[PDB]
């Protein structure tokens, strides 16, 4: 397995946060580049509004 | 729908201007930003 | 067995093993792969296994 630099959530302006709508998911920082992966299975991919 | 690169073959074969007959209310917004 | 086989398609006809898998993956976490790389390694675990 990965290790995987995990967030919570998005803070948009200080005052938003925004945060995965599917508690199976992890939004992660692969070096700066913003990604969503299961957390059963690294299949990784990007992040849309709708998520 | 989510976004995965890749486009393994069996897909339907599509430009981004023609999406919007596939999916209702999809918006090219830089098309648009450049026509307006 | 045969209903491992035979997928959901019209008159009796089969999907491929391999496809039929697929399917069963995901099931428990969505596939953002377009190869499939995980079924050579697992077909060959799998053949270990079973012998
Ligand atoms: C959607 O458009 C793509 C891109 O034009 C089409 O996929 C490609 O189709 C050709 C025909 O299906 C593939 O066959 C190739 O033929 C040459 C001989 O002319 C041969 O040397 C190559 O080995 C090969 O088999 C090509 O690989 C393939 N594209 C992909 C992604 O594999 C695809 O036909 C169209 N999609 C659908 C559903 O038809
Ligand atoms: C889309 O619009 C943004 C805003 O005008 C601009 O940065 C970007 O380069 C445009 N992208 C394309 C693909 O034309």
């Amino acid at each position: 397995y990965k290790n995987v630099k995990a967030w919570s959530g998005i803070c948009v302006d200080g005052i938003y946060g925004y945060v995965l709508r599917q508690p199976n998911l992890v939004l992660y920082s692969d070096n700066g580049v913003f990604r969503v992966t299961s957390r059963v299975m690294f299949q990784p991919r990007l992040p849309v509004l709708s998520d | 729908f989510v976004q995965i690169y890749n486009c393994n073959v069996t897909f339907v074969n599509i430009s981004r201007v023609e999406l919007h007959t596939v999916i209702p209310d999809y918006v090219d917004v830089n098309k648009t930003l450049q026509e307006f | 067995i045969g209903g491992m086989v035979l997928g959901g398609l019209t008159s009796a006809a089969a999907i491929p093993f391999s496809l039929a898998l697929q399917a069963r993956l995901n099931y428990v976490a969505l596939q953002t792969d377009v190869l499939q790389e995980n079924q050579k390694i697992l077909a060959a675990s799998f053949n270990k296994a079973i012998n």
